[PDB]
């Protein structure tokens, strides 16, 4: 009875919580309990957690995860329940989802730094094996350097794993190129925390030395000093909106896009010029 | 009823807050709107508000057409302050 | 069927969503689905969704929350289905509940900057008006001073609301005194972090002119620069014995104490010389 | 069965890692036991096992009786690599 799945990769991520809290309050705006599962991104655990909350005899559920493959596809369409994914990519775009645009967002970011003057320009990005990095984020970062007449170089680009260690050795390796870049965007902002403190850690000074801008705008972004300059994602808003559009698809009601990307901007700190 | 506010709350119309006046609007019969640059929202739609993205600084409007209309606005203020989301 | 409802007040909360997290590990280890809700630390909302939580028919709960009140005791106790407390306080102790001994931990930091030499030792809690703040961590903050021969002042107790701004603006209140303390402890890491910062934004340098120390341990503890000393709570495990325990009472097994406390331990890093 | 090991996990013997290993002793008949400070109790036992509170740096002790006893410590040394708690 009036019960919906979640299907999350961590809930004790800075990211997912939010968004959890997010999708609780519109379901409990709408009478839903939340059955709450998580996959740690396992595919194997993905899928089989799909099917189980179906033996719960769930009205609907809320999908998040970072590699969507046509698997998943296809077992999200035969799933006889509604299904909305929440900050995540499915390149497809077959099933209904709310997020923003990731690679508009990247683009911004970095066609800013351009128009500061920046020409060795580093992007952190999450696992490339998730295509939110490698079809998204890095497309956003390629478009906005050759755009900007650059040529796109794989040495400014690390792989960090969304954490905080990750963006320490990030810009610890970043700055062992033979040319370095002059600003550093991360994928997320506890990579960009981690960036700006091992970036002290060797001695320079944010933002004089480097410019860094994180990707999110958690609480962390006001929790560091220099204070971080990030893309804006409505992180809460995007699992009331996926909760919101999934409650319409549970009661036939009519659905005006099923594809639906909130809007986002960029918070300009301390971390920038 | 009708009346425009200038959004203080650093987080503008979103999360939490954003949840709570969309809430109040919807404690009304009569039809409350939410009009920003241009474009006009059901105050009663979770989708139609989050989806303008009112940032801190922004200027909106809160209609409400009905019997009740003038509670709603009354109850809405209150929700803006309340919440501070903006005056 | 096999399902627990969860009480927490804020999932969003860097604490709660490692508690829930090792709550649902252990909740889908034993094959129990969880209904997760959110109550704001609002009695009125507590109270009710626990009524809620059995018209769902659920076969236990696990409940969190900083205000349990002779009333909150009384609903468990008559509440058909075994109860757990998590991460919480309940001076009477009649409710099972799975914890750390917070008394004893403030004591033992404490302790551990007197024995540094300080003398005047600075407390920034939580809500006075939570009891694990005011009977129990401030308990052992008293005992602390008054075992060292050491007076206990009002005006080296700061009172925070978990928030980072509040720790920020807690240091800002406390270097206002005409006696400033010469080391300081946050009833949370949040807080000790927004300590740190102001302490930085004022000019002063964290240990050098201030010893800080935390409190839980968070992943927050190696976001900062520097690295902040604090009292470990096994955050995760409380949250998993917890769930772990209500399966036990659930299932009918031999429970050796109903009142648990897993150990603490102190972790010192940079931000105490 | 049985084999010392030293914790080198900065997180010691707790959380998610702490959950498989006892997950793992739990895939056995055999009794799996963790020894640590003279203190012993059932590696098969969420609330045994954290209530050791083991840090960094301790020195465990992983006993196992029974007909899958060798295949049990076998599993567990796996574990204690494979979540990198100690060797």
């Amino acid at each position: 009875t009036t019960t919906v799945g979640v299907i999350i990769p961590d809930i004790s991520s800075i990211f997912y919580s939010e968004l959890a809290r997010g999708i609780e309050d519109i379901a409990t705006m709408y009478k839903y309990n939340i059955i709450l599962s998580n996959s740690d991104q396992n595919m194997e655990k993905e899928l089989h957690l799909l099917n189980t909350m179906l033996g719960k005899q769930v009205d609907g559920i809320v999908f998040m995860g970072g590699n969507i493959t046509d698997e998943h596809v296809a077992e999200f369409k035969r799933s006889p329940v509604p299904i909305v994914l929440a900050a995540s990519v499915e390149e497809q775009e077959e099933t209904p989802s709310v997020a923003i645009d990731y690679e508009q967002a990247i683009y911004d970011a970095v066609k800013l730094l351009v128009d500061k003057g920046h020409t060795d320009i580093a992007f952190v990005s999450g696992p490339m094996a998730e295509p939110i990095n490698r079809s998204k984020k890095l497309q956003g970062y390629k478009r906005a350097l050759e755009e900007a007449n650059l040529p796109f170089n794989e040495q400014f680009v690390a792989e960090g794993d969304y954490t905080y260690d990750s963006g320490l050795e990030a810009l610890q390796h970043l700055m062992s190129l033979d040319k370095k870049p002059t600003a550093i965007l991360s994928a997320t902002d506890e990579m960009a925390l981690g960036i700006i403190h091992a970036a002290q850690d060797q001695g320079l000074s944010i933002p004089e030395d480097l410019d860094i801008i994180g990707f999110d705008n958690t609480r962390l972004s006001l929790m560091v000093r220099p204070q971080l300059s990030t893309v804006v994602q409505p992180t809460y808003d995007i699992g009331a909106v996926a909760m919101r559009l999934l409650t319409k698809l549970m009661n036939k009601e009519p659905v005006e896009e099923h594809i639906v990307e909130l809007p986002h901007r960029i918070e300009l700190r301390k971390s920038t010029k | 009823a009708q009346k425009t506010f200038k959004v203080t709350a650093d987080s503008g119309i979103h999360a939490r807050p954003a949840t709570v006046l969309v809430q109040t609007a919807s404690k009304y019969d009569a039809d409350v709107n939410l009009e920003y640059n241009g474009k006009t929202v059901n105050l009663k739609s979770i989708m139609g508000v989050m989806s303008l993205g009112i940032a801190k600084g922004a200027e909106i409007t809160i209609s409400a057409s009905g019997a009740d209309e003038n509670d709603a606005l009354n109850a809405l203020e209150e929700t803006m302050k309340s919440e501070g989301l903006g005056e």
